[PDB]
């Protein structure tokens, strides 16, 4: 799984996501990545989400969205909103990954509850942040 | 406040199992693309075209497991799903289970951008591609000897 | 499209939805149906929902699962999360169609901006009601 | 203790419709609604409840799910489902079936014996058929009302 969110000089967000899906899975079976909401969300009032896990309990999570409606409905920040989300709600239904978003307001985060996450962040006219392993 | 952010995906990725020249393989692939990026943000490329073109070149970059370099399902087949959303419109395309298109993402966005649809599923997602002009290819092209090896290991 | 919402005497929330589609659809085109959180999704601690309309503006939305954030995170009761959802935020992106919803407290909302819902509902060991038209 | 349900949104025009018509819709709505409530008076759970009352109006030819599925482009039926249990947060669906008579009692299939949550088409049906339910021929879905229909939106 890979994917990307971004904010724009216009204040637009967008977020993808794309996916071989698990080693050995069966054929005919759809992850969380094509699901709107679960794989992939965004929306110029809230957050771009692209996410990366355990696929089922991101889809009866609908993570992505999940973000984007604790931060719209609920008030969270962007931290406290992937708080709730990738390290207590995805653990309580055995869910293990993470995901990258962008708020509004430019904020970034890449949270991950597993022993490593391919990432990478940098601002506009800033030098960028690579990761693998926890910070 | 222009921005960027990409992964790679979540795992057990393990650093007593990797060497330095491995990880800087990543971290070269990760600057490369989150640096494209951050440099079309900065020229005032819109953030869809910008998390189209980085997913692409993760789809590309046969480290990551989508497109090329997609894991091996249960049959040794490749079976790849994208996503694509607009914030502006609330507009998004999908693609699930496609073996026949290079970059899931692009099929995607052609959904979104050549369609009244959501999400289409695998042959039917693909004859729409193929008569937007989307090149049709064989899945073998998404193959590497290390996802392959990863299949024996599981098995 | 077809659907059902309860809460049982145990206080458990279920849901569920089939369809055939739009009549003249493309074949492997997909309607919020399948899609948990469009078309259909439950959870005790909310809202059990089962959505009908144009397929599209529901994932967009997704519909089931608005009505549950909304009520859980936004503290507004089922009917009023269902007026934003189904009179305010479908119509706002040219989405047609209604949903079902039982909360937790087992109250029922059957809201729909259509001419239309062929609907019921129903009190265990009380009398149902139906309804087709506005 | 509750239940609802639905047999779709749209356009359900009453200038269009008798009295005696309305009421075919009105008697399949009372009957199902009225097993839904027997059965969590009897304290069924709201799985099985919702999963027969969705049964019950894939099986009823008036209402577009299963039997009465409106014909697509290429005069076929594809059909689908979703359940989700409120109590554990597993759901189960199925997209583009042909071959499932119930897709909801498919799509409750995947929930309880599969970590998938959605299956779609082949494969979906090769899950279901390797649990032993029963395949169908898609023509057993097809009425001449919605036949009617399609012809009228072409
Ligand atoms: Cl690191
Ligand atoms: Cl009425
Ligand atoms: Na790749
Ligand atoms: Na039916």
């Amino acid at each position: 799984t890979v994917g990307a969110v971004a904010l724009d000089l216009d204040g637009n967000l967008a977020a993808a996501t794309s996916t071989g899906g698990m080693t050995n899975k069966l054929p005919y079976q759809v992850g969380p990545t094509p699901l709107v909401g679960a794989g992939c969300y965004a929306n110029n009032a809230s957050v771009a989400v692209s996410c990366t896990g355990t696929g089922e309990v991101f889809i009866r999570a609908l993570a992505a969205y999940d973000i984007a409606a604790l931060m719209d409905y609920g008030g969270l920040s962007l931290a406290e909103a992937c708080e709730r989300v990738v390290m207590e709600k995805l653990p309580a239904l055995g869910g293990s990954g993470g995901l990258i978003a962008i708020d509004h307001e430019g904020n970034v985060a890449l949270p991950f509850n597993t022993e490593g996450m391919y990432r990478a962040w940098g601002y506009a006219g800033d030098t960028p942040t690579t990761g693998i392993y926890r910070e | 406040k222009a921005v960027i952010a990409i992964h790679g995906g979540a795992g057990a990725i393990s650093r007593a199992q990797m060497s330095l020249q491995q990880e800087l393989r990543y971290i070269e692939a990760l600057s490369a693309i989150v640096e494209t990026g951050q440099k079309m943000l900065e020229a005032g490329e819109s953030a869809l075209d910008v998390v189209t073109e980085a997913v692409r070149l993760l789809e590309e970059c046969p480290l990551f497991n989508a497109g090329i370099g997609a894991v091996f399902t249960r049959d040794e087949t490749h079976e790849l799903d994208a996503c694509v959303m607009d914030g502006n419109t609330l507009k998004a395309g999908a693609v699930a289970g496609v073996s026949h298109l290079r970059n899931p993402v692009l099929a995607a966005r052609l959904v979104m951008e050549q369609s009244p649809h959501v999400m289409m599923i695998g042959e039917g997602a693909e004859n729409f591609a193929f008569a937007r002009g989307m090149e049709r290819v064989s899945p073998e092209i998404f193959s590497t000897s290390l996802r392959y090896e990863q299949l024996l290991a599981a098995r």
